[PDB]
């Protein structure tokens, strides 16, 4: 793709194989950059993602990534989506809510 | 099995892409967290708004979600709920926090472009020229991957193409004039604004991140 670059894959990625939804997200991600959003997870931008208290926006991970799609494929460099659901659910319980 | 993740108020899951008919099998969506969650102690509940378009107006998903959310609440005892939502989940967990603050502890927000998404606007570009668009591969890979992630359909084309009309920079704007938000940063400015809101009487925790994967480079 021209003018983007996908950092959740590692060399030789097998999930650009499994996971179709990778190298359709750098394209579609490609096209948005094109379009001035600068980075993104491929259908939504670093800055149109931010509310209220912002945890990160640093995961290396594509839109489906974060629902840990595909059937749970994810780059190389990925972090699990899993944990972080979880971690948070624990944040808000110990918020008092 | 453990209490981790036993928050006080029930843990409602709140999908963004989703078909146009009603009940599609939602299960598998947020893969493989319904029981990790569960496994630690959260009271997990997915909604299902496949079949409900825009987030607003009478018939909307935010007027489902609302039904959802007094459904779970009359059924636990519970007076609140925590809402996460990925992509336009979050835009459906803002409307039931404006409309009935006091039922919401929490809004937690995926990949939610609450500023609107370029591709949901370059797909409206291209549509004014090709009605179908898959004379775009672009396009037609976004499609494909639309119909692998909703239950099966006929019109996978078009449902696709049917997700991205709420997601657009404009629509989304109308959205965040009707439904203003403290945890919307100023216009244009790509900062977040505040981590909580006074909406009622009622206090709301405001939450959200995002993934950064694609990156643009020069060539
Ligand atoms: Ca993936």
């Amino acid at each position: 793709v021209v003018g983007a670059t996908d950092t959740s894959t590692g060399t030789l990625d097998v999930a650009n194989v499994t996971d179709p939804s990778t190298l359709a997200l750098l394209a579609t991600g490609a096209v948005m950059i094109n379009r001035a959003s600068g980075q993104n997870d491929g259908l939504v931008s670093r800055c149109s993602s931010l509310f209220g208290q912002v945890i990160s926006t640093s995961y290396h991970w594509n839109h489906l990534d974060e629902i840990n799609q595909l059937l749970g494929v994810r780059g190389a460099n990925a972090e699990d989506p899993v944990a972080v659901i979880r971690t948070h659910v624990n944040r808000l319980k110990l918020q008092g809510v | 099995a453990d209490t981790y993740a036993a928050t006080r108020y029930p843990v409602i899951l709140v999908h963004g892409l989703a078909g146009t008919d009603k009940f599609a099998n939602v299960v598998d969506y947020w893969y493989g967290i319904q029981s990790d969650l569960q496994s630690h102690g959260a009271k997990v509940y997915v909604a299902n708004l496949s079949g409900f378009q825009s987030d607003d107006g009478p018939n909307g998903r935010g007027e489902q979600l609302l039904a959802y959310v007094k459904q779970v609440l009359a059924a636990t005892g519970a007076t609140k709920v925590n809402l996460i939502g990925h992509s336009q989940g979050g835009l459906t967990s803002r409307y039931v926090a404006a409309v009935a603050p006091q039922l919401v502890a929490s809004v937690t927000t995926i990949g939610t472009p609450h500023r609107g998404s370029e591709f949901a606007d370059f797909v409206q570009d291209v549509l004014k020229t090709d009605p179908t668009g898959l004379s775009s591969t672009v396009i037609a890979a976004f499609v494909n991957v639309f119909g692998t992630l909703v239950s099966s359909s006929h019109n996978t084309d078009q449902d696709a193409l049917a997700a991205l009309r709420t997601l657009t920079t404009a629509q989304t704007a109308t959205y965040n004039r009707n439904f203003p938000s403290a945890g919307l940063g100023a216009p244009g400015s790509c900062q977040t604004g505040a981590a909580t809101e006074t909406v009622g009487g009622s206090q709301h925790l405001l939450y959200s991140w995002g993934g950064t994967a694609i990156q643009p480079t020069s060539t």
